[PDB]
């Protein structure tokens, strides 16, 4: 048996997300005109931190299916939690830069290459994952589990007891500015491109006779929103449910091949640059 | 035997000063903007070019200048050294941000010509991307034209008796209303060629000019924010 | 003048050499055919490259 | 009198019409169907050269087959490694506008040249070791398309006012002007004995010039629009050129008409550069599809593609032994195919 | 070769009516935007209407929109251009031009110089 109704999502999503990512970094590593964007840049951490997520979580299919045991649970469980929080808040703070860079973009079109130095996008990337990494000491400080992430193993959830002040600490410094800095650039975005279209179809009018940042962010933000209300929900009064935090938790995983399987079906600056290198690697 | 090393040492690390030239170069390259300055030589355009040269200077082949607007880089091309022909070396003028057409809007025959350049301009394939700025020189002497009289834009332009004014900034320009309807008429008849065609890549931005002016420099300002806003909006593939 | 000049020895050397040497396109085509026969195994695109001869590959 | 030149004309020009019409009694398809094929060429990138910002015009090989130059509209004149991929020198030019490019045969000396009406010349080789600029050619009115370096002392440029001028660099001034175009004369290519060199305009009209005489010897028209590449088939007795009329086709010296024409159906836009194969059974075409082409020079049929930029190829250079093919394009990036 | 070969002319009164021709040869002729170009002597060379490929989208200079009509034969390859109403000025050497390019509707067909795709001349005076 070994828990037969959750291994199969487990593996599906374990090879899933290590493929996309192989094959986007295969993207970003082998397109010369793709290589020379700051977003760009911020997609291919991205696929580092996915890639890295994706290859750590076949430990606990290991574990389901194999069994194997370096250290019985004591230590593996706040390790494995450890990594998937601090790789899925890089890619929550990524989606958070890679707005800021396209608001820089829209909203200061002239200076947009002067401000947007590689230095500084190189120095920000360093401080998404030091920032990423900073905030989650608590958990090696023993206060509080990060997360209901890592909680199918049996131990994690009869042993760790998150504490409210803890996950009040991540959720106002960490979760709540990536959600206000993407609603924010979305919002102003938004309101540009919608004044440009009312006058290109204005012009129109006189003379006669999706958005893959959109896309992306709704997505990841739709498929975040569960976890973290119902992770805050759960440590607001240590409320007990099952089935919700495993598919929440899962389901806030699936991201990291979601943000793939957009630029698989879309944004063809991706897809012809797939399908050249699919062309050239076959024959 | 260790000469060869020793080579791929010294290449090794003149490629790298060289590459570090290149990316100071890239940031050079890409603080500044290029505007295809193009027009009719009775046109304004050297008028223009020497007032934003007062607000660096040509030799031969190419009568450059550079300007400054709210320390944004400003760099525009006047070719003028070449031949009377142009399809051939209007061709290399993509990286510009915006082509600036500059018309005589009096001298009607003189100004048909300039439609069709314009016509040209819009459906050439490597200018498909590229967005016209539309100057219209001369605003007092079409106004002095039609409004003495005798010399009748009805006789060059068959449909401009039917036209009438659709809404416009007439009261403070308001010399009379047959100048507001004639300088419209023209306008329109540059935006009838603009809007005729195009994916939503380039669009014409038509503006007023007489001989005495200053605030032009900040009309191609802020035009060019327009052009970028859309164009940063095209690579955000929002539709 | 100068032009008619000009245009007179135009025409005299467009005269000149409307009676040059001429060889049918039979003998040309065999001249381009005998250099792409002759110079066969030197032409490293065309032929398939053993990877010996770029060896830093 | 007027109309016994009309007459002598009229007697000329049906004299070239009964010579084509008479000299023409093969096709090369139709007498010989013993050609052999070339089937498949599979080019891949074996190596991509990344400096250059704006798009690149002109590219040029040594004859060592090693190092290759290339100038490009930021203003750089890169003289790259087809090895080590390393930039050996990076010329910041005084015009942007660089259509042209040529690298002496010696191996010394670089030229640029463009909009700017200048044919400079950049001497590479010396002793303070930083690269200067040898002299200023400035005895052309239209802009500079190509130029080609005959040896260390003379240099041959053609430009957009009908001019293709030979030179002389350490005097300052020209030697001598070949005028006998319509408009807008683009590429130039040498003949292999250097004799001779022959170039294509807009007026459809690929003029032979021999440089000791200094006038053409024989006009070629057999294309319908303007001209924008020219090559030696390199026997030197014949030549291929590409034009915007979206096809292509080789003349013969001797026979001194049309050829053979290399186009298809589905293509729709002319070849911006154009090049031949070292034993020239490889014609290698530049296009405005965003890609290049590769075709057979004899049986008329395309053998290849080199998609691997993303805009209009503009340039494509053979090495002089074989041993690769360089295509640059608008996107600021160089391509070695093998 | 290049063949632009023009014909009909002669003087006409003042309201009379005539027919250009432009014979071509040497290429596809259904798929270039021919022009007609015409030059009053003292003055520049002018463009008067344009025919693009199927024949469709006309245009026309804002003198002779209401007089003259134009119209080709792919089959025949000729261009043609029909005079009504004619004016005392419209006396000039009239010449039909065609593009640089195939497939497009860009053209420069105006300048000075020695246009190489536009015809000899045929003569129209009044």
């Amino acid at each position: 048996n070994f828990c037969l109704l959750e291994v199969l999502i487990i593996v599906f999503l374990t090879v899933l997300i290590i493929s996309g990512n192989i094959i986007v970094i295969f993207v970003f590593h082998c397109a010369p005109l793709l290589n020379h964007h700051t977003t760009s840049y911020f997609i291919q951490t991205m696929a580092y931190a996915d890639l890295f997520v994706g290859v750590s979580c076949v430990v606990p299919s290991l574990s389901l299916l194999h069994h194997p045991l370096p250290v019985e649970e004591s230590l593996t469980c706040q390790i494995f939690g450890f990594v998937v929080s601090v790789l899925k808040s890089v890619s929550m703070a990524s989606l958070a830069c890679i707005s800021i860079d396209r608001y820089i973009a829209i909203t200061k079109p002239l200076t947009y290459n002067t401000l947007v130095t590689p230095w500084r996008l190189r120095l920000c990337i360093f401080l998404i994952w030091l920032y990423s990494t900073l905030v989650f000491l608590p958990s090696f400080f023993h206060w509080g589990k990060p997360g209901y992430h890592g909680d199918v193993f049996q131990w994690c959830a009869e042993s760790w007891h998150t504490d409210s002040y803890f996950t009040l600490f991540i959720v106002m410094m960490l979760y709540a500015p990536a959600a206000l800095i993407v609603c924010f650039t979305y919002f102003n975005i938004f309101r540009i491109c919608q004044q440009h279209t009312k006058d290109i179809s204005e012009r129109q009018a006189r003379f006669s006779s999706a958005m893959v940042l959109f896309r992306i962010t709704s997505v990841f933000y739709i498929l975040w929103l569960p976890y973290i209300i119902y992770f805050l929900l759960e440590s607001s009064t240590g409320h007990s449910n099952r089935f919700a935090s495993f598919l929440t938790t899962w389901l806030a995983i699936s991201n990291s091949f979601c943000n793939c399987v957009i630029y698989s079906l879309s944004n063809s600056v991706f897809q012809r640059g797939l399908k050249r290198l699919s062309g050239a690697m076959c024959t | 035997t260790e000469d060869q090393r020793n080579e791929e040492k010294a290449q090794r690390e003149a490629n790298k000063k060289i590459e570090k030239q290149l990316q100071k170069d890239k940031q050079v390259y890409r603080a500044t903007h290029r505007l295809l300055l193009l027009g009719a030589d009775n046109s304004g355009k050297s008028t223009i070019v020497k007032q934003m040269r007062i607000l660096s200077g040509g030799t031969s082949g190419i009568f450059e200048t550079k300007f400054q607007v709210d320390k944004v880089n400003f760099h525009m091309f006047d070719v003028g050294g070449q031949r009377d022909e142009r399809r051939k070396w209007i061709q290399c003028f993509n990286d510009v941000t915006a082509i600036i057409f500059v018309v005589d809007s009096s001298d009607y025959n003189r100004l048909q010509e300039a439609l069709n350049l314009f016509k040209s301009i819009w459906n050439n394939r490597w200018l498909r991307t590229i967005s016209v700025i539309l100057f219209l020189n001369k605003q007092d002497l079409l106004a002095e034209k039609v409004l003495a009289g005798k010399s009748k834009i009805e006789d060059y332009f068959p449909e401009f008796a039917r036209y009438t004014t659709p809404e416009d900034a007439t009261p403070e320009p308001g010399e009379d209303p047959r100048v507001t309807r004639a300088k419209y008429f023209i306008r329109d008849e540059f935006l009838r060629i603009s809007t005729a065609s195009g994916d939503g890549r380039h669009y014409c931005y038509p503006h007023f000019t007489c001989a005495v002016d200053t605030e032009n420099a900040r009309r191609i300002f802020n035009d060019c924010r327009d052009i970028i806003q859309r164009m940063h909006l095209r690579q955000y593939e929002l539709l | 003048t100068a032009s008619i000049a000009q245009a007179r020895k135009l025409v005299e050397q467009l005269k000149m050499e409307a009676n040059i040497d001429r060889i049918k396109v039979s003998k040309a085509a065999a001249d381009l055919m005998a250099y792409c026969e002759a110079h066969a195994k030197e032409d490293p695109l065309l032929t398939p490259v053993p990877a010996s001869e770029n060896p830093f590959r | 009198e007027l109309d016994q030149l009309r007459q002598e004309a009229e007697q000329l020009k049906n004299q070239i019409r009964d010579a084509r019409k008479a000299c023409a009694d093969a096709t090369l398809s139709q007498i010989t169907n013993n050609i052999d094929p070339v089937g498949r060429i599979q080019m891949r990138t074996r190596r991509t050269l990344r400096g250059h910002l704006a798009k690149i015009y002109a590219m040029h090989w040594g004859t060592d087959s090693r190092l290759l130059v290339s100038a490009s509209q930021d203003g750089k004149l890169i003289i790259w490694d087809s090895y080590t991929t390393n930039k050996v020198h990076a010329i910041p030019l005084r015009s942007s506008w660089v259509m042209t490019c040529a690298y002496a045969p010696s191996g010394n000396y670089v030229a640029c040249g463009g909009l700017d009406n200048i044919c400079s010349i950049y001497n590479l080789k010396t002793r303070e070791g930083n690269v200067r600029v040898s002299r200023e050619l400035a005895g052309h009115t239209g802009y500079l398309s190509c130029c080609r370096f005959l040896d260390d002392n003379q240099i041959v440029t053609s430009s957009g006012d009908t001019t293709c001028a030979l030179w002389d660099i350490e005097t300052g001034q020209q030697t001598t002007t070949f005028t006998g175009h319509t408009g807008d004369v683009m590429s130039l290519s040498l003949a292999p004995d250097t004799r001779l060199f022959v170039s294509g305009a807009c007026d459809a009209s690929a003029k032979l010039w021999d440089v000791r005489e200094g006038m053409c010897r024989q006009t070629f028209t057999g294309h319908e629009s303007d001209i924008n590449a020219i090559c030696f088939f390199p026997n030197g007795n014949a030549f291929a050129t590409g034009s915007d009329d979206a096809t292509c086709r080789l003349f013969d010296l001797r026979a001194d008409q049309e050829l053979m024409t290399y186009s298809h159906d589905n293509i729709i836009c002319g070849i911006t550069s154009v090049s031949f194969s070292k034993s020239g059974r490889l014609l290698l075409a530049g296009y405005d599809d965003f890609n290049c082409n590769v075709w057979d020079a004899l049986k008329a049929d395309r053998a290849g593609v080199l998609a691997g930029h993303d805009n209009r190829v503009s340039c494509l250079g053979v090495t002089d032994d074989g041993m690769a093919v360089a295509t640059g394009s608008w996107d600021s990036f160089l391509k070695i195919w093998n | 070769q290049v063949q632009l070969q023009e014909s009909g002319g002669g003087l006409v009164q003042p309201g009379g009516s005539l027919r250009l021709s432009c014979a071509a040869s040497g290429f596809t002729f259904s798929n270039y935007k021919m022009n007609w170009v015409r030059q009053a002597p003292g003055k520049g060379l002018e463009w008067v209407s344009d025919i693009s490929q199927s024949g469709a989208s006309i245009s026309y200079t804002g003198s002779v929109k209401g007089r003259f009509t134009i119209s080709r034969d792919n089959a025949k390859n000729t261009l043609y251009l029909q005079m009504n109403s004619l004016k005392p000025e419209d006396t000039a050497v009239y010449y039909c031009a065609r593009c640089p390019a195939p497939f497009t509707r860009d053209c420069f067909d105006v300048t000075s110089t020695t246009y190489a795709y536009r015809g000899q001349g045929t003569q129209v005076t009044v």
